[PDB]
């Protein structure tokens, strides 16, 4: 009634809707998890270098879990710049560089973009366009020593402040005033680097803190460092949403006989649509079939005779949806009948429906006519002894309604 | 010297199975019946990519170098069949300027009687290698016939090339050019014939 | 099944309803086209067990009961002709129902001639039916009964050449294979147009929605909607133009069923070349085949001729036939087969005298 | 406004294209009706099933809105009997055929 | 003959090829229409001189 925009419906079959199976679940497949990164070598080292001349470790060609860098009790503070702490486990990078150093507990605020003062302007300058993470922890149990640890130095003097990441190692005497250095200190001639001298009795502002900055890069080059190959169990003989190595689709997956060559991953149909895939965790081939769909047609004797209807799910098997499987599709609400009649309402593939016996929609194989063996022989003839004058009506269209449209008044007006 | 390439130098263009079908594809291919340059070891141009092949029985050829300068100055590819297995590194190599094998680094990887055939190309920071090996009867030239080259490696090196040279009894070099090909896939998903669509008016038909 | 695209497509209004309404008219017409060719027979006529047809052998065009019970020739014809929201619907009559209609049309024709087309089927012996078909082309029926073994052998031999043609080549069925090819090429083109960008950043719809913010993604998706909607309007317009050509062909086939199978046509070249005797339908994939049987005159001789002849000063004309001479004697013959009769007062009629007719000749007219 | 122009012009092009395709179908029907007027009202057609079923005697035109109606009068043979039959008869050693 | 336009027109896919193919079907039909009417004679018959 709504499809026809009418409260009265004539006898017929009408398409009212489209049926569609929907994915029952989602699956993901990637290859077996392999080549995990040795990130433990960055954080568990015996000592680091001086913050004026920090030490760099390279990580490449591997996969990792980064969530440990804040879920571990080992790290007193964690930050990320241009990156989110959860999103690390989904991201990828060309290389990872760990910049490693020690500073006193007051100073950790300096390891941030656009900072000013001694660490930022003389030791480790961070720009706005940086991409990476900062891992910081108290190390008074590791780096402090009796009589004071002098292995850690910081720059205090320079001719001008650092550019972004300017690792200036130079040790020459800064001339603050009248005394020329000649390779040594004097009145207002001073050595540009200062010792921390870390001792275990220090207060929390003067205790050593270890820092690692994970200085990431992405180039014009591809990635080499990534999150893990997140995967599910496999599903077969049901409509699912799927992902194989990043190839995504929806369909019914099933085992197949198709013999791919050892390097081939995906199969395509003559119209370039994907028709098969390899499971990356067990190298057998699956056919893909589309998730089932078709027209929905309503069969009615018309509202002037009944509110009863049958419904045809065109091309659908009744498995997907009285109930009866025709070759036109699954037919619901019609009685199958073993008689045959003239076609009342056509369903397709030799099937028709009518409203009959106290009454219901019935479905039957249509009848082409009564059979007749003609009484033929080599010497028998039939001759008509009488006639009927017959008058027959033929109706033919001759004209349409003549129409005119002003294209400017239709479009504009 | 030079020799006719015939219908050789076709490779599988992508990681996709296709079967009983004719597929039209546009890519860098060696044009049909073009000349290869023939050698019995200079530095050579790479252009858009290279077809390389050798009639062999001596096993004299062992590897290649590819890069912009092929020098200690900058990152370049070294590829060697190191008797046990294939070995690859990307480095600024300090070896002799006419390099040979006896009768920093950014990346590393580990894997007449016959014709050995290879295709090399570089696209958006990936280095592609394809190959095939076959028995032969002809001595002086590439044998007139068909067999498609299958991929070996797809290395994410991020580094570019303009020249190459071979490390080491006779071998052939041709250049890939942007071409349209029609490729014939059989029931078992192998490429079994091809048409170079620009070769002549019948091929265009 | 993208929800974001689906809500943008609502801005285009009725277009998706009228594309389906247009294609539904095409689909209903294909069953109507088929019904008008094959369902011309009121009853499913069937041939007797014994085949006493006066020497004519219909075995290659009648049903094979061991087979759908197609004929031998219908099996050759059925051998030689050979999903992104797109669906193919079944025809209403199955190939087995089409073959029951061509079987009933053929059985009615063989057992009752033209009579089953005009009322009840009236049986007549097959050689007596072929004698009426000889009268219908202007050949006297004694010419059939005096040559019945020859005419039956020429028919049986000419039917054998159909089997050889249909076994030795596919090229004859090119009209039916062309219709199969055109509809396949149109659907493949419609699917391949889903890979086109139409100016968008990508043709993949989820790829756009992953790359872009809501208001920018809508501008990219409205290009795919525009190009994919134009892609369907192009397909549906082409199917509407192509269906009008198939309807013209089915109107012609329905007219050849009535005039060549259910009757004997006077219309020159309508039912093959030569004078039409009869024709037989055979079903084929998406089509019909007519086997048209015609009389062709074969071995002419020259004669002298005259428009009239002179007797007792009266001018005589032939009642049917033409006056001819072998050089010494004068005869009258039927026009389409040389059979010379002596000229008599009842082979001929008088009108006026010898003075008026240009080219009249003198002869005796015998008076029995 | 150019979005409304684009959609309304495509809307009107779709209407005119389907009216051109529909007019060609109505012209085929009018050419058939003009042939039935000539061959069956102005003549006696010998073409099988062109003008009703049975042997055509005559037909009469009646007008209808946007069309024509033909009333086709035909002879239908009605009450058959079976007989023995022969192609010829033999008399004084000569064969006679029905004239 | 603009290459900048031609590379944009390729993004519309099959539309250009199926317009050329449609007009080629029109053109081949005109020769068929003409042969169906006029080529109905097997031999080139000639009248006598008298
Ligand atoms: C023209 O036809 C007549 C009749 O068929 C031929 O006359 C007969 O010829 C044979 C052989 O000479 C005789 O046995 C018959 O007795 C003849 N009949 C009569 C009535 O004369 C005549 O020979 C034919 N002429 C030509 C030129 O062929
Ligand atoms: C993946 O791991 C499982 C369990 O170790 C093993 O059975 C399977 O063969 C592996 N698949 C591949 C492709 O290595
Ligand atoms: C319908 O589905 C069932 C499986 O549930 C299958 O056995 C049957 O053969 C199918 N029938 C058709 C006609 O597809
Ligand atoms: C049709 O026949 C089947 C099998 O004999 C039977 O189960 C069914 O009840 C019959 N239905 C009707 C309405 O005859
Ligand atoms: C012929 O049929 C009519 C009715 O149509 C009937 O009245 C008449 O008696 C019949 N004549 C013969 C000879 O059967
Ligand atoms: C090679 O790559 C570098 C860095 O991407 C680039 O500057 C240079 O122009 C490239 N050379 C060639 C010949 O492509
Ligand atoms: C009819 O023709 C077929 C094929 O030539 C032949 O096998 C069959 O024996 C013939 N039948 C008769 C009764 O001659
Ligand atoms: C008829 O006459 C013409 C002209 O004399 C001649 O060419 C022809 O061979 C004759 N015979 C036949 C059978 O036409
Ligand atoms: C027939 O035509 C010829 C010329 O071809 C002429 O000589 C002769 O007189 C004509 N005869 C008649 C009866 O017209
Ligand atoms: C035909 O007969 C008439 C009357 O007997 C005679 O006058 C005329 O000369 C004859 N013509 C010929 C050509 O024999
Ligand atoms: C005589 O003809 C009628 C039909 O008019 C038929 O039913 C009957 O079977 C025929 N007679 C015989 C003996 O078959």
């Amino acid at each position: 009634k709504c499809t026809l925009k009418s409260f009265t419906v004539e006898k017929g079959i009408y398409q009212t809707s489209n049926f569609r199976v929907q994915p029952t679940e989602s699956i993901v497949r990637f290859p077996n998890i392999t080549n995990l990164c040795p990130f433990g070598e960055v954080f568990n080292a015996t000592r680091f270098a001086s913050v004026y001349a920090w030490n760099r470790k390279r990580i490449s060609n591997c996969v990792a879990d980064y969530s440990v860098l804040y879920n571990s009790a080992s790290f007193s503070t964690f930050k990320c710049y241009g990156v989110s702490p959860t999103k690390l486990n989904d991201l990828c990078f060309t290389n990872v560089y760990a910049d490693s150093f020690v500073i006193r507990g007051d100073e950790v605020r300096q390891i941030a973009p656009g900072q000013t003062g001694k660490i930022a302007d003389y030791n480790y300058k961070l720009p706005d366009d940086f991409t990476g993470c900062v891992i910081a922890w108290n190390s008074n149990n590791l780096d402090s020593k009796v009589g004071g640890n002098y292995n850690y130095l910081f720059r205090l003097f320079r001719k001008s402040n650092l550019k972004p990441f300017e690792r200036d190692i130079s040790t020459e005497i800064y001339q603050a005033g009248s005394t020329p250095c000649n390779g040594v200190e004097g009145f207002n001639c001073y050595f540009p680097l200062q010792s921390y001298g870390f001792q275990p009795t220090n207060g929390v502002g003067y205790q050593p803190y270890r820092v690692v900055v994970l200085s990431f890069e992405l180039l014009h080059a591809p990635a080499t460092v990534c999150g893990p190959k997140k995967s599910t169990n496999l599903v077969k003989n049901k409509c699912v949403n799927f992902n194989f190595n990043g190839l995504t689709g929806t369909g019914v997956l099933t085992e197949s006989n198709k013999k791919f060559l050892p390097f081939q991953q995906f199969g395509r149909d003559i119209a370039d649509t994907t028709d098969a895939v390899r499971d990356p965790q067990t190298l057998e081939i699956l056919d893909i079939t589309p998730c089932s769909f078709g027209g929905v047609s309503v069969i009615t004797p018309g509202t002037n005779t009944s509110n009863q209807v049958a419904v045809l799910y065109q091309g659908v098997n009744c498995t997907e949806v009285n109930v009866f499987q025709t070759r036109a599709g699954c037919l619901i609400g019609a009685e199958h009948v073993n008689n045959s009649y003239e076609c009342d309402i056509p369903i397709g593939a030799g099937i028709c429906a009518s409203y009959q016996t106290s009454q219901s929609v019935i479905a039957y194989t249509m009848s082409l006519g009564a059979e007749n063996s003609v009484a033929y022989s080599n010497n028998s003839i039939a001759i008509p002894t009488n006639f009927t004058i017959s008058v027959t009506t033929e109706i033919l269209p001759v004209s349409m309604t003549k129409t005119s449209v002003d294209c400017t008044m239709y479009i504009c007006g | 010297a030079y020799t006719n390439s015939f219908t050789r130098g076709v490779y599988y263009p992508d990681k996709v199975f296709r079967s009983s079908v004719l597929h039209s594809t546009q890519d860098l291919f060696l044009p049909f019946f073009s000349n290869v340059t023939w050698f019995h070891n200079p530095v050579l141009p790479f252009n858009d990519g290279v077809y390389f092949a050798s009639t062999e029985k001596s096993n004299i050829i062992r590897g290649w170098i590819f890069g912009t300068t092929l020098d200690s100055k900058t990152q370049s590819l070294l590829i060697v069949n190191n008797a046990t297995n294939v070995v690859i590194k990307v480095c600024e190599f300090q070896f002799c300027n006419d390099p040979f094998l006896g009768v920093n680094c950014t990346f590393e990887y580990v894997s007449f009687k016959n014709l050995r055939e290879f295709v090399f190309k570089n696209i958006d920071g990936y280095f592609k290698i394809y190959s095939k090996h076959t028995p032969i009867n002809l001595v002086r030239d590439l044998p007139q016939g068909f067999s498609a080259l299958e991929p070996l490696v797809d290395l994410p090196i991020g580094i570019n090339i303009t020249r190459f040279q071979t490390l080491l009894a006779a071998y052939y070099v041709g250049y890939l050019q942007p071409r349209t090909f029609l490729l014939k896939y059989n029931e078992n998903g192998t490429i079994t014939d091809a048409v170079d669509c620009a070769l002549d008016p019948l091929s265009e038909t | 099944d993208s929800t974001e695209c689906s809500n943008l497509l609502l801005q285009y209004g009725s277009f998706c309803t009228q594309l389906n309404r247009a294609l539904t008219g095409i689909a209903v017409e294909q069953d109507k086209n088929t019904q008008e060719v094959f369902a011309q027979v009121k009853q499913i006529y069937k041939t007797p067990p014994i085949k006493d047809f006066g020497g004519f052998n219909f075995s290659q065009i009648l049903p094979d009961p061991s087979k759908s019970k197609r004929s031998f020739i219908e099996d050759l014809l059925f051998n030689k002709v050979t999903f992104n929201g797109l669906t193919v619907l079944p025809p209403l009559l199955t190939d087995e129902m089409i073959a029951q209609y061509t079987s009933a049309l053929l059985a009615g024709t063989i057992t009752s001639g033209w009579t089953f087309g005009a009322g009840a089927a009236l049986q007549i012996p097959f050689a007596m039916q072929m004698a009426y078909r000889f009268n219908g082309i202007g050949v006297t029926q004694n010419v059939l009964y005096e040559n019945q073994k020859l005419i039956a052998n020429q028919f049986n031999s000419a039917i054998g050449k159909i089997q050889d043609s249909l076994s030795s080549t596919a090229s004859a069925l090119g009209k039916l294979q062309d219709v199969v090819n055109q509809n396949a090429q149109a659907l493949n083109t419609l699917v391949k147009q889903l890979s086109s960008n139409f100016g968008a950043i990508s043709s993949v719809l989820n790829d756009i929605l992953s790359r872009l913010d809501k208001v920018e993604a809508e501008v990219q998706i409205d290009r795919l909607i525009t190009g994919r909607l134009q892609s369907l309007q192009t397909y549906v317009t082409q199917q509407l133009i192509r269906a009008a050509e198939i309807r013209a062909s089915a109107n012609l086939a329905a007219t050849k069923m009535s005039e060549c199978v259910l009757g004997q046509s006077k219309r020159v070249d309508f039912c093959g070349k030569g004078y039409h005797l009869m024709s037989f339908p055979q079903s084929a994939p998406h089509g019909v085949v007519f086997l048209h049987v015609t009389y062709v005159p074969a071995q002419e001789k020259n004669f002298t001729t005259a428009p009239a002849i002179c007797h007792d000063g009266k001018a005589h004309f032939p009642r049917e036939g033409v006056f001819v001479s072998n050089g010494t004697h004068w005869f009258v013959t039927q026009r389409n087969f040389y059979e010379p009769q002596i000229i008599t007062t009842d082979n001929t009629f008088v009108s006026g005298n010898c003075d008026v007719v240009i080219g009249i000749v003198n002869n005796t007219v015998y008076d029995p």
